[PDB]
């Protein structure tokens, strides 16, 4: 799949403008895996997730559940 | 979660 699919109805990501934002990126976007179903990898920008929460999702082993799919995990 | 470009430069 890889760094520059669509990843949700409304990414805002793109190849052809894409510049850095998290302290972290220099080249390519920061990611995010989705436990949801079979899983799947979502940006961190387009899901809005602050620099601080970010990190500490990247720092634990806590599942994440993207904005999508996170009301049908905590039914 | 995992996660890709998180690391500290
Ligand atoms: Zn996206
Ligand atoms: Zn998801």
């Amino acid at each position: 799949s890889g760094y520059w699919i669509t990843c949700c109805p409304t990414c805002d990501v793109d190849i052809n403008t894409w510049v850095p934002f998290y302290s972290t990126e220099l080249n390519k976007p920061a990611m995010i895996y989705c436990s949801h179903g079979d899983g799947h990898w979502v940006h961190a920008q387009c899901m809005d997730l602050a620099e601080r929460t970010l990190i500490h999702l990247s720092a634990g082993s806590n599942k994440y559940y993207c904005n999508e799919h996170v009301e049908i995990a905590r039914a | 979660a995992r996660t890709a470009q998180t690391a500290r430069k």
